[PDB]
DNA sequence: CTTGACAAAAGTGTTAAATTGTGCTATACTGGGAGCCGTCACGGATGC
DNA sequence: GCATCCGTGAGTAGAGAAGCACAATTTAACACTTTTGTCAAG
């Protein structure tokens, strides 16, 4: 059944329970923005 | 070049190939008053320090 | 300020690259529509 | 607005210790050392 | 003509082991004025 509407899927749906897992790459480790920040010594170009 | 160019008249293309070569070299230097011998460093140019911080 | 960012100018990196080319005894020089040279250096390179 | 004179701040000339640069060691000693390796195709030249 | 050595190139992000003597030069501790800066006086 469909949890917003009430009816039912068209079609039977493949339901189970199956292993998960949660891997080690994650947004909150992986997000960044800089608008001005640190600058290269010879090149001054911004670090990376 | 006046050299060169006579070695350029020469029947066989092994040697008008080679005559161009050393030709276009010539010709390079002449044209662009580059003078042969700085090829050969006298004074050493030095880097600015900051780019060899 | 609220303004709108400035034209821009020459690059630092260009600037490294024609000095680099100097260390290698090679005379790299910009030039105008009158082949006459231009100075890219602000006047802190030419000695008086 | 000038004293004015006055102490702090700063400059300055010595002098010392400290740091730095240089010379010198007299049995005889006389040609180094580490690598050494599993890519492949491509010009370009260099001679054969 | 061909065979060989050398030179060139081979994706982009991010994350990651001598002492010692002595001279010569420099530093730092002093003193010194000399100089600004300042709070009384009109």
């Amino acid at each position: 059944y469909d949890g917003r509407t009430g009816e039912p899927i068209e079609g039977p749906i493949v339901v189970g329970q199956m292993f998960i897992m949660k891997l080690y790459h994650m947004v909150e480790d992986k997000m960044h923005a800089r608008s001005t920040g640190p600058y290269s010594l010879i090149t001054q170009q911004p670090l990376g | 070049e006046k050299e060169l160019l006579e070695e350029m008249k020469h029947p066989s293309r092994a040697r008008r190939a080679k005559a161009r070569k050393r030709l276009e070299v010539v010709r390079a230097f002449l044209d662009s008053g580059n003078r042969p011998e700085w090829m050969i460093l006298e004074a050493v140019p030095v880097l600015p320090p900051d780019l060899r911080p | 300020k609220g303004e709108d960012v400035p034209e821009p100018s020459v690059p630092e990196s260009f600037r490294v690259l024609v000095k680099e080319l100097q260390a290698l005894a090679l005379d790299v020089q910009t030039l105008d529509e009158k082949d006459n040279p231009v100075d890219i250096f602000e006047g802190l390179a030419s000695k008086r």
